[PDB]
């Protein structure tokens, strides 16, 4: 009956779910377990560039904390 | 004696005007139609699982013609040609000669299923219940020539379907 | 041979694709169109089998000649058949379309649609019951299943 | 890995389109007391494969004989733009994060009409050319309201950035704020996607097949895929714009599930509408937009400009 | 001829389904000629059979038995329900509704089952014949008809819910195909086409043919003469047909189903097999047929698509000399051009739908 | 709740068809996984089931045999495979199954039902059943 | 480079499908198959253009709401919207909106 429609909807649901989960996890993998930083304004990009210089491995997601000080 | 469809005047009171304005702006009637379709979605479908499930038929069904025999095995048809006369599409061609036993039998009985209209005549005319449209309906063919039946084909159909045909005639012979 | 095996499996695949998705064209001249619609009706719904009515001859795969084919209508029927892409199959429904039926001796009736276009499956009846039409369509599907196009190509 | 992300966006969307076809068929059947395709595979799951293979193996007719370059570009443009419009959508993190992704999607939708425009013309037929013209008018007519309604609702977002829509609707759906705009926007999506009751373009009952009457086998399949991909994408845009979803930053899966379910609901609504209502007459279609909708959209745009000022609810720009 | 989407000139070309029916009738006996009338209007077969039966009976000066007449009126109303279902649902399909098609075609399948039970043919049966009806109703059929009719009202109500008050549906039909009452009368329109314009004429009341004088029903009358009013009339006529069906179910008489005259109606099988007179008459009836007294008549009935008439002239032989069929769709398709003026293509589709035209009737 | 009951009924359907393998078998062959009372089985192997609870038109159904008349019918099944005795029960022409009410036994009746043979070497070929009408003169064999 | 990559990939994929659908199935062996009125209603299209211009003029409004002279901004925004409404009303009343 009407439940027979459900399997196609479920396959479509999985297919639609795949890209969002893929994007989230790819961002996590590329940005070191943190969300990809969002730079909608030049100040945020300047912060990202400063982090890249500070990291020393030329990767912004690498974060240097109080340990680098003194 | 007569009824007026339409011919109704809407009320002009503020409540009725507000209701109709709501219907126009808020799409109420469209929502009602949508709800009807939704209910039909949740209703059980009427499809039968052909070929595993077959549509109902009555004993008087008119399908593939089938020449029948007597219980002794002698072919019932007695070359009366009454069927050829009533045939409204002249799909029946009958030729007869006295057979060796001396009985009046048909040397040729051809029913062109490509010209026949499945009227049910002949079945109601044959004085000896010879040609009787059988219950079979799924006898489609891949070539035109297969549908030009011969007396041998009709007798084979009768032999094949006699078990059902006799029962159907028994069911309906009192109504006739 | 391995090549024969690959060819046979590919032909099975293409035949299955063609028979599963049979798109008849919305072509009904006379009474048998009513029984055709009843086949499309919920009881014997053709869409379960992959049979979907598509108006465009260019987007259609099977032509069901449901009705009496008159001399005036015959050239149009031939034209619509020709504009239909291949593989194309023709199913003749009704005594009128098969051989002229009730109007076989009419001056204005083509005595069978086989004279105008080739016919693959003939569905007897006047009108053929919708179940008979569905049976004819399934017989056409089996006929497609038996096709050996790629096998014959490999054998040459 | 960015190419991997592109493929992950593209291929599943195409598979979703393929199975959306089956879903449509079964839903329409059940609302018509019928059963959808079920012979081909368990519960009909293999029907789209059969349909695609049958289409591809079918004869490639082409009596266009005019600007074959255009006759080939039109399917390419349609499919490419349908795939591209999915890119900026945040689900919840967008593939490409644009400050103006909304205007990007509007521009891509406007461009996608050229696919119908060229296909019908390069076909060089009667129904094809006139049907293509009717298409231009339809999409063009509703593009106006689409933009106005979109601007009116984003006045609360504070930007054209799609991602911030999640933040704006964190506490409540924007449908509660702008349901009249939501209704008009939904009808607008229906018109833009050329779906019933506005399926005038193809318009099988009136025009044999419309702009795709001279397109067969694969190019017709690409037009079908573009159409259905546009349907899913527009419903996803509706879901993001109005039916916002909770997003936990640490677990994006919850938002992704909620968003996918809402988009599925809206697509099922599209099929439901296709089943219920008959088709609007070409003339009535335009009458409903320029004379009936366009006004109310202007009034609501004035209101949605005025409300943040008089309620001191101007959203933050960033 | 279309300027833009406006129809400047609408010219109907017919004969694509002309099968020379009237010519072929001359070469057949009356009983052989009966099956053609089933084919003439495929949606309303039994009504055409009844019209031909009335013509041959009137020329024959023979009267059908009362039970045959009540069976005829019952199946005439069943046929009217079928025809209206097809007309309203296919009109809706052509303008894009599409769902009521399947909804009501399930009921059509059930009514076809009733046809099959009486005659053995789902459609194009030979049930109604000169002199009455071929076979009596199989036991248990009437109660099944009761079961069907008691629920058909909900189905037609659901159809109204889908279409009657829908804004789109009204916009497609509220004022298209307007016909003046005098223009409708002059152009030869009949049935709803007349009643939609507001003229009050139903042959079932004005000139009752079989037992319609003994049944109570209301003729639906429209007020603006448009497609929407015709839609309303068709739906109401269906409701009144359901009422007539209830009445006929309640008061079906007992007795014979064909005239007790073996020179016109064939004798019963047992009688033809046991009595010499019955066999002689059976032989002559199924070979030569019954001679009709010479004369001519035009007998008209309120067929579901309008007035259906047969101008039957007899030369005293067993085969009619001339048989002219008046198809209600002929005049409607003729006036299609007048109706279409000032309208667009889609409106032309709607007008074609409103004139319930079956081209078997038009072409003959 | 009734939903749990429906799920358990689905599990009962899985069990009743002989397990998961039989469930998949009937699902792929017939597209229907209902379990019904087995009324009987013809000689050819077709099994006939009845479920009066289902609405009219689905209360009776047949599972076609995998092999009939030397043809593999696991996937290719046809309506003609139904023998005439069970045909009337299947198509609702009678309410009594052939097992309950056997058909009358006659010598001429076929003992093995043949399905539609079109497209096969067994296909019927039309031919005239009458002998030559005009007989020609036979010339004499002597030179003169 | 990300947006350029996306554009390239999508275009190439669609064009690849068009190739596999215009040439790949064209190999399959077959045989021979043989084989405007001046729209004055285009005025609607022209009016769309002049309305699309106002559409463009209205897009900056979300950032326009961030100014300190909100009074002037609101007055000018409503001025543009009222002029658009006046244009629509004029075309409506002068039967200029003669669609189809
Ligand atoms: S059913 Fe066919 S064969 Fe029999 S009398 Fe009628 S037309 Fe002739
Ligand atoms: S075969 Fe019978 S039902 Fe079919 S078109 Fe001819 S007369 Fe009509």
């Amino acid at each position: 009956m009407w439940f027979e429609i459900l399997p196609g909807i479920a396959v479509m649901a999985a297919c639609l779910f795949i890209p969002g989960m893929a994007t989230a996890h790819i961002h996590k993998f590329t940005n070191g377990g943190k969300e990809k930083r969002v730079a909608h304004f030049s100040y945020q990009w300047n912060l990202m560039e400063r982090d890249r210089c500070i990291s020393g491995v030329n990767r912004y997601h690498v974060t240097k904390g109080l340990e680098n000080i003194d | 004696t007569y009824k007026f469809v339409n011919m109704r005047e809407p009320s002009m009171d503020m409540k009725s005007v507000t209701d109709r304005a709501a219907q126009t702006l808020l799409w109420t009637e469209l929502v009602r139609g949508l709800g009807m379709t939704l209910s039909y979605l949740f209703r059980e479908p009427a499809t039968i699982n052909y070929p595993f499930e077959k549509g109902p038929l009555s004993p008087r069904f008119r399908g593939e013609h089938a020449l029948r025999r007597y219980p002794s095995g002698e072919e019932r048809c007695i070359a009366c040609k009454l069927c050829e006369a009533v045939c409204p599409a002249q799909a029946i061609t009958i030729e007869a000669e006295p057979r060796a036993d001396g009985s009046r039998r048909t040397t040729r009985y051809d029913i062109d299923m490509t010209k026949c209209i499945y009227c049910g005549f002949c079945q109601e005319a044959c004085p000896v219940d010879a040609i009787v449209e059988g219950p079979n309906f799924e006898f489609s063919t891949e070539t035109h020539e297969e549908l030009l039946y011969n007396k041998e084909k009709l007798l084979n159909n009768g032999d094949k379907w006699e078990a059902e045909i006799a029962a159907n005639i028994q069911a309906d012979y009192l109504y006739r | 041979s391995r090549g024969e095996y690959v060819v046979a499996k590919l032909d099975d695949l293409v035949n299955w694709a063609r028979r599963s998705s049979l798109w008849p064209m919305t072509f009904g001249l006379a009474c048998c169109a009513v029984e055709m619609m009843h086949m499309a009706a919920p009881r014997y719904d053709m869409d379960r089998f992959g049979v979907v009515f598509r108006a465009s001859p260019r987007q259609s795969d099977v032509m069901i000649v449901a009705g009496t084919l008159t001399n005036k209508m015959a050239p149009a029927l031939r034209k619509v058949y020709d504009q239909m892409p291949e593989p194309r199959y023709v199913v003749s429904m009704g005594s009128c379309a098969n051989g002229g039926g009730y109007y076989h001796y009419s001056y204005s009736v083509v005595r069978g649609c086989d004279r105008i276009v080739p016919v693959d499956i003939y569905v007897p009846g006047c009108p053929p019951t919708a179940e008979a039409l569905l049976y004819g369509i399934l017989q056409l599907q089996r006929k497609i299943k038996r096709e050996k196009r790629l096998r014959i190509w490999y054998r040459r | 890995m960015f190419m991997i992300n592109i493929l992950s966006l593209i291929i599943p969307i195409l598979l979703a389109v393929a199975f959306l076809t089956l879903v449509e068929r079964k839903v329409l059947g059940y609302m018509q007391l019928r059963k959808g395709p079920n012979v081909v595979g368990p519960y009909g799951l293999l029907q789209p494969i059969a349909d695609a293979l049958k289409l591809f193996t079918k004869e490639p007719l082409r009596p266009a004989t005019s600007s074959i370059s255009m006759f080939i570009i039109a399917p390419i443009l349609a499919l490419s733009l349908a795939l591209t419009m999915w890119v900026p959508l945040p689900m919840p993190y967008p593939l490409i994060n644009m400050n103006l992704g909304v205007l990007f999607m509007l521009a891509m939708s406007s461009l996608a009409v050229y696919s119908i425009l060229w296909s019908g013309w390069a076909s060089n037929s009667k129904y094809a050319l006139i049907g293509a013209l009717r298409a231009v008018a339809q999409t063009i007519s509703y593009e106006v309201t689409l933009a106005i309604i979109l601007l009116s609702v984003l006045l609360m977002n504070g930007s054209y950035t799609l991602s911030t829509l999640i933040t704006t609707q964190e506490h409540i759906w924007m449908i509660f704020t702008s349901w009249p705009l939501a209704m008009m926007w939904f009808i607008s999506t229906l018109a833009e996607t050329n779906r019933a009751p506005f399926d005038l373009t193809e318009g099988e009952s009136e025009l044999v097949s419309g702009f795709n009457v001279e397109y067969a086998a694969g190019p017709f399949a690409m037009f079908f895929m573009a159409e259905y991909a546009n349907i899913i994408m527009m419903n996803a845009f509706t879901a993001i714009l109005f039916l916002g979803a909770s997003h936990d930053p640490h677990t994006p899966e919850l938002y992704t599930i909620n968003f996918v379910l809402k988009t599925l609901a809206l697509t099922i609504t599209f099929l439901w509408i296709r089943a219920s209502y008959p088709r609007f007459r070409y003339d009535q279609l335009m009458h409903l937009l320029w004379k009936s909708f366009l006004p109310l959209t202007l009034a609501l745009c004035m209101w949605h400009i005025s409300l943040p000022i008089m309620t001191a609810s101007i959203p933050p720009q960033s | 001829e279309l300027s833009g989407e406006m129809v400047r000139k609408c010219d109907p070309h017919i004969g694509l389904l002309h099968r020379g029916t009237e010519k072929l009738i001359e070469y057949k006996t009356y009983l052989q000629a009966l099956p053609y009338f089933d084919r003439l209007d495929y949606v309303s077969m039994m009504c055409n059979e009844q019209a031909y039966s009335l013509a041959v009976e009137k020329l024959l000066n023979i009267q059908p038995p009362p039970r045959a007449q009540w069976i005829r009126v019952l199946f005439g109303e069943i046929t009217r329900l079928l025809n209206h279902i097809m007309a309203v649902t296919t009109h809706a399909l052509d303008i894009g509704a599409m769902t009521p098609f399947f909804w009501m075609f399930e009921e059509r399948e059930k009514m076809f089952e009733f046809y099959e039970r009486v005659s053995g043919a789902r459609m194009h049966a030979a049930y109604i014949r000169p002199g009455g009806v071929h076979q009596d109703l199989p036991l248990g059929l009437l109660d099944d008809i009761y079961e069907f009719s008691k629920n058909f009202s909900f189905r037609i109500d659901e159809l109204e819910e889908m279409l009657t008050n829908n804004r789109i549906w009204r916009n497609r039909t509220v004022d298209i195909g307007v016909v003046t009452a005098e223009d409708a009368l002059n152009y030869g329109f009949s049935g709803v086409m007349l009643r939609g314009s507001g003229i009050q004429w139903d042959l079932r009341k004005t000139q009752p043919y079989d037992v319609y004088d003994q049944v109570e029903f209301d003729v639906p009358i429209g007020s603006r003469g448009d497609c929407y009013d015709r839609y309303l009339c068709r739906v109401e006529e269906m409701r009144q047909s359901l009422r007539i069906i209830s009445q006929c179910l309640n008061k079906m008489p007992p007795g014979e189903i064909k005239v007790d005259d073996a020179k016109v109606s064939p004798p019963k099988r047992a009688e033809m097999k046991t009595s010499m007179e019955s066999l002689i008459h059976h032989f002559k009836l199924y070979t030569e047929g019954y001679q009709v007294p010479p004369g001519a008549t035009y007998t008209a009935i309120e067929a579901p698509k309008g007035e259906f008439g047969v101008y039957l002239v007899s030369d005293g032989s067993s085969r009619p000399y001339r048989c002219k069929i008046k198809a209600p769709g002929f005049a409607h398709l003729a006036g299609l051009d007048k109706m279409s003026k000032g309208h667009m293509l889609a409106d032309v589709v709607a007008i074609i739908g409103t004139q319930d035209i079956v081209f078997g009737e038009v072409d003959r | 709740m009734e939903l749990v009951q429906v799920l358990r009924r689905g599990l009962q359907q899985v069990s009743g068809h002989g397990g998961l393998r039989g469930y998949l078998r009937v699902l792929f062959r017939a597209n229907d996984v209902r379990v019904g009372t087995l009324v009987g089985e013809d000689k050819y192997g077709n099994k006939y089931y009845e479920d009066n609870k289902q609405f009219f038109g689905r209360h009776r159904w047949v599972i076609y045999t995998t092999e009939m008349n030397g043809r593999d019918t696991f996937w290719d099944v046809d309506g003609s495979m139904v023998p005439p005795e069970w045909h009337r029960w299947l198509h609702c022409m009678t309410d009594d199954p052939p097992t309950t009410k056997p058909p009358t036994a006659r010598k001429y009746i076929w003992t093995n039902h043949k399905f539609n043979v079109s497209g096969t070497p067994q296909q019927y070929v039309p031919y005239s059943t009458t002998r030559k009408k005009i007989q020609e003169w036979v010339p004499p064999s002597t030179p003169y | 480079m990300n947006i350029m990559l996306t554009l390239l990939t999508n275009v190439t994929l669609a064009s690849l499908l068009v190739l596999i659908a215009f040439w790949l199935p064209q190999l399959n062996a077959y045989s021979e198959k043989t084989s405007p009125f001046s729209m004055k209603f285009f005025l609607v299209a022209i009016t769309f253009l002049l309305f699309d211009l106002e559409i463009a003029l209205l897009l900056p409004l979300p950032w326009a709401s961030q100014t300190n002279n909100l009074k002037t901004m609101l007055t000018m925004a409503l001025f543009l919207l009222i002029l658009l409404a006046a244009s629509l009303a004029y075309e409506w009343t002068q039967k200029g909106l003669e669609w189809a």
